[PDB]
């Protein structure tokens, strides 16, 4: 049992060292992009329509047929 | 205004006389026919075309809302969600109550904790085995119930990938589609709530391994539809002979960056940022913007009734020497 | 067959491909020797506490590496994750750690290259299977090590730089390898060996007729290394041993035999050796001469009873630097393919001067050097704040300790250019006060005219007979 | 040469100055064979016209500031083509 007891041992080790044992939670890093998204929230989101983004199966159709 | 109409002038736009190298190349197609863009105007859509132009403006000018969720089975796209919106879904695992035949089975095992100090969280953790057996790091596929979502990532980044659960009196499931389905480190995966009819974690045993654990294979496992990354933008184009707005839909081509990775990792971020602000340097003009070739077909979009004639750019790359 | 087994059978495998020398039949004998070797290892932290074998990882060959490997990483085998982050950010400590990996790496250390238009040793290193040949750094090697197999259990690879279209990438080794077989010790010298002491090798230097009768061998402590220097065929390089540190009394000998170029690694100051098998040179404008090894010539580490000491201002800008001695650490890179480095973020380093082109490919934040004789030009001016060290060919650049942050991100506008700067130095001759300027310049001009009129590669190629380069050409007129 | 206005210009990628070349002391510039070709100039004059629209009352209120209500430069560049050094900018090749 020594090794199947050491490799599940392993696993725990890993979740209970990752997991937040005891005391208050902690902030991860960011990254630009995040960092700027939580700063701007509350802007109107940009956003398209796929429809305008070629839904036309049809035009997809003969825009492939052609040469 | 005199200086209006004076830097008006000076913002005009000189019909390819230049000097200057382009910037980007189109993989494919290069024997077409450079066709002006006052020509393509003139007539009806569908079609291809092959032009050269200088991005005049472009949008979103916050690169941070360019990237967009993709479902390929219906067509639809979706933003990506928050990290509290996350943390909202989160939330409500944080307090349910872990049930004695879900620990331990043919197909997984587990381990419980109770966080103190947490308002008395209640954590447990599930590992799935092949063959039976628990397999090693590197190919352990894991199960989380009551774990944070930055919790969650800083173990997708150890094990081989993680999956949000909670308790199901039959068997454990995906504590909500808007959470990942699969995160796999710096690699968020979900899935379509129209086109999915998930599954629980039993099923798992339709596999065809349980060591590969590839995300289309498991999320299939789950009855889930995975969702594409995409970069969604606007190029206004200008030649001179006319004004074209066409968009860019692509993922890891255009930009060669991958769209799945970029909202994670910093360099990248650095590296879009660096690009759109190299075709279109900050203030100064028009005459400066480097020259851009590319590909791009038209088509009708008739959502309002008819017509709605649109261009979307294909099947063209940022010069290797110019990133 | 088992999970052991099975891992047993691809080890098996992998040694009878890849590492069974084609000299004989695959010799079974190889495999449990290094099955011993590699088991040793691993328990000797008492860190594993579990399998027996680290069944985990996976053997590698040379040329496996070079075509699977294209990203910075490192293979520590014998040590805990927790051990392996703890040392990644030991130095930084926010430095972006290498990648760790679970591969094995065993083959044949040796100097000889693969290429053959001549010996082609050039004091190169390389480790070689049946697969391929792949070129390593290694810190204080015993020459000893030359020719023997050994598994490597701790070591970096660094793939070609994106700017290289050779692409020859090259590992980095940490510690000293574990030999696969055991231990060869071999006899040394009991017999007192007669070298000539600095003193009289001087004054036989001076006196080159009265050569005669005394042995033509030398010892002493290493107190002064040249840098590697390379004419249209001679590859060479100077160093000098005293009778004591710090001392007057010393003898500088130059080393011209391509097999013995290695040597260079071997040597490092302080340290006693005894050289043999001499002759003294002659150089056109050498008064005094040096001795010179022949390829009887062997280097040896000196013992005491193994040797029998045989004796018979803006009114005149023009300012002179200060030689000193320095050790300190690569903070950040100014320019790189110029060789302007930071040292502790204090000090400029300008490596220009001397060959520079073997030690770009190590260079990056968190190495650590050991300079001898660097030449030290405070208030060098050109606006460069910071005292410019800058070596020449007499001092060396002595690595004390490899580098653990993964190498920065390729950027186009930076890395290109080396062999333009290479010219300003070594054909134009330009002084570090010009060359900093001449830098700068560069750096200007390349955002005034790049990528967009004139891509960098082209902007900054060496100017050639063929075809002459816009970089040299508008500086021109200035330096003129 | 800028062909929304005839005029010469000297180009890079940081913008565009407006440049009155002579070939030599009273002769102008009578090549097209220049278009596009690198100049370098170290003995230039950078001239800088002002226009104002002011309205100052009387040589009092030219201490005051509130009366230069609109003020317009026009900078350009002029030297001589024998002062310059003129280098063709290479092909793109690989
Ligand atoms: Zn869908």
């Amino acid at each position: 049992m020594r090794e199947d007891q050491e490799h599940q041992g392993a696993l725990v080790c890993l979740a209970e060292s990752c997991l937040t044992l005891e005391g208050p939670c902690t902030a991860p890093p960011v990254t630009h992009w995040a960092a700027s998204r939580c700063k701007a929230t509350g802007e109107a989101v940009y956003t398209v329509p796929s429809s305008m983004l070629c839904i036309s199966e049809n035009d997809q159709l003969i825009l492939s047929s052609l040469g | 205004p005199s200086s209006g109409s004076e830097s008006d002038l000076v913002s005009l736009y000189e019909v390819e006389r230049c000097q200057q190298l382009s910037a980007t190349i189109l993989t494919d197609h290069q024997y077409l026919e450079r066709t002006p863009l006052c020509a393509i105007l003139k007539q009806k859509a569908p079609q291809q075309y092959r032009i050269r132009a200088k991005l005049r403006s472009y949008k979103p000018r916050r690169l941070f809302q360019s990237v967009k969720l993709h479902c390929p089975k219906c067509h639809l796209l979706q933003e990506v969600p928050h990290e509290g919106d996350l943390d909202i879904i989160f939330q409500d695992g944080a307090t349910k109550t872990p049930d004695v035949k879900l620990q331990n089975t043919s197909l997984y095992d587990s381990k419980i904790w109770t966080t103190k100090n947490q308002k008395g969280r209640k954590v447990a953790v599930h590992f799935v085995k092949n063959n039976g057996i628990l397999p090693l790091s590197n190919e352990c596929l894991l199960l989380i119930e009551g774990g944070t979502l930055s919790e969650i990532c800083k173990l997708s980044n150890k094990f081989n990938s993680v999956i949000p659960v909670r308790s199901g009196h039959e068997d454990l499931e995906l504590l909500d589609l808007s959470a990942p389905f699969l995160i796999q480190g710096t690699i968020h995966h979900y899935g379509c709530k129209q086109c999915s009819s998930l599954r629980s974690i039993q099923n798992l045993n339709s596999l065809v391994d349980k060591t590969s654990w590839i995300p289309s294979s498991v999320a299939e496992a789950l009855g889930i539809v995975p969702l594409q990354y995409v970069f969604v933008m606007t190029f206004t184009l200008d030649d001179g002979t006319g004004v074209l707005e066409a968009y860019l839909m692509d993922s890891d081509k255009f930009f060669q960056i991958p769209a799945s990775e970029v909202l994670m990792d910093d360099d990248l971020q650095k590296s879009v940022d660096m690009i759109m602000d190299m075709f279109c340097p900050p203030g100064i003009k028009i005459d400066a913007y480097p020259w851009l070739e590319c590909f791009i077909k038209s088509y009708n979009v008739t959502n309002g009734t008819d017509n709605q004639i649109c261009y979307q750019i294909f099947d063209t790359t940022v010069a290797e020497d110019v990133i | 067959p088992s999970s052991e087994q099975a891992w047993l059978e691809d080890a098996q495998v992998f040694i009878q491909k890849t590492l069974c020398p084609a000299v004989k039949e695959p010799n079974v004998q190889l495999t449990p020797l290094v099955i011993d070797c590699v088991k040793t290892v691993w328990l000797s932290q008492g860190r594993n506490q579990g399998s027996t074998l680290p069944l985990s990882y996976s053997f590698v060959s040379v040329q496996d590496l070079k075509t699977h490997q294209r990203l910075p990483c490192c293979s520590h085998l014998s040590w805990s994750s927790s051990a392996y982050q703890a040392w990644a950010q030991e130095a930084g400590p926010n430095g972006n750690p290498l990648p760790r990996e679970q591969l094995l790496l065993l083959g044949t250390l040796t100097d000889l290259s693969a290429d053959l238009e001549q010996e082609c040793r050039n004091g190169s290193l390389y480790v070689r299977d049946n697969t391929g040949v792949l070129s390593c750094e290694l810190i204080d090697l015993d020459l000893s090590w030359l020719g023997h197999l050994f598994l490597f259990p701790r070591w970096s690879y660094l793939p070609p730089a994106r700017w290289n279209s050779s692409g020859e990438g090259h590992l980095e080794l940490w510690d000293a390898p574990v030999p696969v077989f055991p231990l060869t010790i071999s006899p040394g010298p009991v017999t007192p060996i007669p070298v000539l002491y600095p003193e009289s090798a001087s004054c036989l230097l001076r006196l080159r007729n009265k050569l005669r009768g005394v042995q033509r061998n030398l010892a002493g402590s290493l107190v002064r290394l040249s840098a590697l220097v390379k004419s249209k065929q001679k590859a060479y390089f100077i160093l000098s041993l005293g009778r004591s540190h710090p001392a007057v009394t010393h003898v500088s000998i130059i080393v011209q035999v391509p097999a013995q170029l290695v040597w260079h690694r071997a040597l490092r100051p302080g340290t006693a050796y005894v050289l043999t098998e001499l002759r003294v040179s002659k150089i056109r404008g050498q008064r005094q001469h040096v001795w010179m090894t022949s390829q009887s010539s062997r280097l040896l580490l000196l013992k005491p009873e193994c040797v029998q000491e045989l004796e018979l201002d803006p009114e005149s800008l023009v300012r002179y630097s200060r030689l000193l001695s320095y050790s300190g650490a690569v903070t950040g890179v100014l320019n790189e393919p110029a060789g302007l480095y930071e040292l502790d973020g204090q000090l400029g380093l300008c490596l220009a001067y001397q060959q520079f082109r073997g030690l770009r490919r190590v260079m990056r934040p968190g190495v650590c050097l050991q300079l001898q004789d660097v030449h030290l030009l405070q208030s060098v001016g050109g606006g460069t704040r910071r005292p410019v060290l800058a070596p020449c060919l007499r001092g060396a650049v002595l690595l004390q300790s490899f580098s653990r942050q993964k190498p920065g991100a390729h950027s186009s506008r930076q890395a290109y250019g080396a062999s333009l700067y290479e010219q300003l130095v070594w054909e134009r001759q330009l002084g570090l006060p010009l060359y900093l300027w001449a830098t700068k310049a560069l750096e200007e001009l390349a955002c005034k005219l790049c990528p967009h009129v004139l891509r960098h590669h082209q902007f900054l190629q060496h100017s050639s007979p063929g075809s002459p380069s816009l970089g040299l050409q508008l500086l021109a007129p200035t330096l003129d | 040469a800028s062909s929304h206005k005839g005029c010469l210009q000297l180009r890079d990628q940081s913008g565009s100055l407006p440049c009155l070349l002579l070939a030599k002391h009273s002769q102008p510039l009578s090549d097209p064979r220049l278009i596009g070709c690198l100049v370098r100039a170290e003995r230039f004059q950078l001239i800088v016209e002002r226009d104002v629209r002011s309205s100052f009352p009387s040589w009092k209120e030219l201490s005051m500031p509130g009366f230069i209500q609109k003020q317009q430069a026009r900078v350009y560049v002029q030297f001589f083509l024998a002062d310059a050094l003129i280098l063709p900018v290479p092909r793109p090749c690989l």
